[PDB]
RNA sequence: ACCUCGGAGCAGAACCCAACCUCCGAGCAGUACAUGCUAAGACUUCACCAGUCAAAGCGAACCUCAAUUGAUCCA
């Protein structure tokens, strides 16, 4: 039913971080928080890793 | 056919009782539903366990429960009390012991 | 006030400064088992590599 | 473990006590916790934070791990920039 | 004597004289410098701010105004470090004290800020 | 002594009145009698007492402690980290007074060896000796030290005082013929040249910074005038004194001993030095 | 028939307490994306391993549920 994903940073990148997500809804972009930029930046996710 | 039933004892209950010094972080009690509330100097952790939040000399006492009005099980509770009805609940204090500082001279400018 | 103690009183003045107590640490122990390896530092005094006898 | 070689009769050391653990000149093994890396997703970061950590043995640990290696291990080593080379003395014990 | 390849008349033969390698702001003749093993030490760098010919009349200004807390009844820049167990780097941490206020100087709060306007809001009160 | 007066009156010692210090011999407890055996220690018949309990950290068919854990590398790459021997400026003010180390001298490894300041091991990977600012305060001597190792304290503590740091580098082959010259020289083999650094290490000798023993005598003034500028201390010419010539001397790289040069064989029976005058040898030692 | 985890009784009032003992359940879902980083002091399932709670701090705003799970090596 559920999806953990990972979430790629649009800036400040190489950072990502999972989330879950429905299996039917759309493509997650978030306001995460770059350590290396320091600041909430947009996250998309680009790959799931595994459907729990 | 009763499977289960196998889970061993949390271990909780009051860690620091009446009297007893206490630094600042200890746990005083682990409870599983609101034994104890917490009172002056006592916080509360997501396990509503009760810490201590100065050090001194736990204390529990008998105070006047009147809940946050945006908590509307309590709440709808009072509501339906008679009129001199007053609900009491057990609380646990840290009365401090130590002053937070003092002055000292540092210098004759 | 310091043209007050230095001007018209004659003397230096006293400079204070509110000091808050040690922070309490337990007792060390020999073997702090399944604490971080932080805990060797909270027992220490200085922060600064120290030779013994050589 | 093996108390005397076929060929030297000497004591061997256990290689899988070397490959997971930090013998610290006084006495104290550090070790890492397990599971720090597995099921991130379904711990919560007070969890996380408790299993990045670098754990302090136990005394019975620390006594089973010195049985298992040797007076190689148990040696001061003075290397050049050494993260851990502050923890190697013991300061201010009152016993 | 001995001199291979990799001598250092050949590695670097601009500077071959054996006088090459030893030939040569703050005065340390005008600063007053006292320890006290108070662990770690703690230099005392004093030096009299007023007469003070090394730092410029503008920046004694700055400085006498900006770090006032620290001029003594003489008119004594004093200034400490306990930050260390060896003086050398007690010592080092006090001058470079001393040459961040000149460079500073020639070129919690909002409490005070709050009991200052409401101390004006009562000066509201003429005669 | 009353304790030789002793002596005399009583009977000679012989091999008939020796004893051994008591506390010296415990007992030997064997499994006769009553107490020592019986069961003899091994208690019940289980699998104790037959001789056969499992190997150390097998904790009866749970996972055991010292595999439940992540392998973490901590002693990865435990045998190729070089190592250096500390030599504080306390030791080595202590080692000066007690004249144990000539400071009339130039002060290399082989100093710090004969006079049993400092015991480096060349296997066990020491790469040698690192100054070590302990003592940096109460370090009262003109010296000239060779050390593989220095940090700038120490460099100050002895440029202060008058002194010279230069920081040398030394193979293991190279440390080790340093530390016990005398076992080589009974060794028959020609004084071998020393190798230059890694890449690791040098951009560590040939900075000036650091007092390298590749880098330019033409940054070092700077040097050691931004360190006499940083710790508060006028930074004493050495040209001027009557040591400079001493203070002066080092040996070039490829070069292990002081006065001799690669290549040579030390003859120590009847006190010769044998030279090589090939041209191909030449070429090859005095690369 | 069962094998792991949790709740209640047994086990009335600190903690602990068995049974092929008596009854319920669990192997998730939902919301949020600072579910960031650090760190005094503690609790702890009778060991260990695992688990829990956490002030101050830096950085920001201005999690619910009881259980809801799986070591090491290897990929
Ligand atoms: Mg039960
Ligand atoms: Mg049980
Ligand atoms: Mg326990």
């Amino acid at each position: 039913k559920n999806i953990l994903v990972r979430m790629v940073s649009e800036a400040g990148t190489g950072f990502c971080f999972n989330t879950k997500r429905n299996r039917l809804r759309e493509k997650l972009t978030l306001l995460h928080y770059d350590p290396v930029v320091k600041q909430r930046v947009l996250f998309v996710e680009k790959k799931k890793i595994r459907s729990l | 056919k009763n499977l289960g039933g196998k889970s061993s004892g949390r271990r909780q209950g009051i860690k620091k009782m009446e009297g007893h010094y206490v630094h600042a972080g200890n746990i005083i009690a682990t409870q599983r539903h609101f034994r104890w509330h917490p009172g002056a100097h006592v916080g509360v952790g997501k396990n509503k366990c009760l810490y201590a939040l100065e050090e001194g000399i736990v204390r529990y006492t008998k105070e006047v429960y009147v809940p946050h009005p945006r908590n509307t099980e309590a709440v709808d509770l009072i509501t339906r009390l008679p009129k001199g009805a007053v609900l009491y609940k057990t609380f646990v204090h840290v009365v401090p012991a130590k002053p937070e500082g003092t002055f000292k001279l540092v210098a004759m400018l | 006030v310091t043209y007050i103690f230095h001007q018209l009183l004659d003397m230096r003045e006293p400079v204070f400064e509110f000091v808050r107590p040690p922070p309490y640490h337990p007792k060390q122990k020999r073997f702090p088992h399944r604490q971080p390896l932080r805990y060797l530092d909270r027992y220490r005094d200085s922060h600064e590599p120290t030779y013994g006898i050589y | 473990l093996t108390y005397f070689s076929a060929r030297k009769g000497k004591r061997k050391t256990v290689k899988a006590v070397i490959d997971r653990f930090l013998r610290l000149h006084c006495g104290l093994w550090v070790r890492r916790k397990a599971g720090y890396k597995k099921k991130l997703w379904k711990k919560t970061p007070a969890r996380k934070k408790r299993l990045r950590e670098f754990v302090f043995c136990n005394k019975t640990q620390s006594k089973l791990l010195d049985k298992m290696t040797t007076s190689f291990w148990k040696r001061r080593n003075w290397y050049v920039d050494d993260p851990y080379q502050k923890y190697h003395d013991r300061t201010n014990l009152k016993v | 004597e001995f001199k291979s390849i990799y001598s250092l008349d050949k590695l670097y033969p601009e500077s071959q004289g054996s006088d090459t390698a030893w030939r040569v702001d703050i005065p340390l003749d005008r600063l007053t410098i006292s320890y006290c093993r108070s662990v770690n030490s703690k230099a005392e760098v004093r030096f009299h701010l007023a007469t003070a010919e090394w730092i410029a009349e503008p920046v004694r200004q700055k400085i006498a105004i900006t770090h006032k807390n620290k001029i003594n009844r003489l008119g004594e820049l004093i200034l400490t470090s306990e930050s260390s167990r060896y003086q050398f780097r007690n010592l080092a941490d006090c001058l470079q004290k001393i040459r961040d206020m000149i460079t500073e100087a020639s070129q919690k709060l909002h409490r005070i800020r709050i009991e200052n306007m409401n101390r004006e809001r009562l000066r509201q009160k003429r005669i | 002594a009353r304790a030789l007066d002793l002596l005399r009156g009583l009977p000679r010692v012989s091999l008939a009145n020796l004893k051994p210090n008591p506390g010296s011999k415990k007992p030997e407890r064997r499994p006769r009698g009553r107490r020592r055996g019986r069961k003899c220690g091994r208690g019940h018949k289980g699998e104790r007492q037959r001789g056969t309990r499992p190997r150390l950290g097998f904790e009866g068919g749970q996972t055991p402690f010292y595999i439940r854990i992540p392998k973490y590398g901590f002693n990865e790459g435990h045998s190729f980290r070089r190592q250096y021997k500390p030599l504080s400026l306390n030791r080595l003010q202590y080692l000066i007074d007690l004249g144990r180390v000539d400071p009339s001298q130039p002060i290399d490894l082989t100093q710090l060896v004969n006079g049993r300041g400092v015991t480096i091991q060349p296997l066990k990977r020491d790469y040698g000796v690192q100054l070590v600012e302990e003592g940096a305060d109460t370090f009262t001597a003109k010296v000239n030290i060779e050390v593989q190792l220095a940090s700038e304290l120490a460099i100050a503590a002895i440029e202060k005082n008058g002194g010279v740091v230069t920081t040398a580098f030394y193979d293991p082959r190279s440390l080790d013929i340093v530390c016990k010259p005398v076992p080589f020289f009974l060794r028959g083999q020609p004084i071998p040249k020393r190798m230059l650094p890694p890449e690791e290490l040098v951009p560590y000798y040939t900075d000036a910074k650091n007092r390298g023993y590749l880098a330019d005598p033409a940054k070092f003034p700077e040097a050691r005038l931004e360190l006499a500028r940083k710790y508060g201390y006028i930074l004493p010419d050495i040209t001027k004194d009557e040591l400079f010539k001493m203070l002066c001397t080092r040996k070039d790289p490829r070069q292990i001993f002081f006065g001799l040069a690669p290549g040579w064989v030390v003859n120590m029976a009847d006190k010769k030095i044998l030279k090589p005058t090939d041209e191909n040898l030449l070429k090859y030692y005095t690369s």
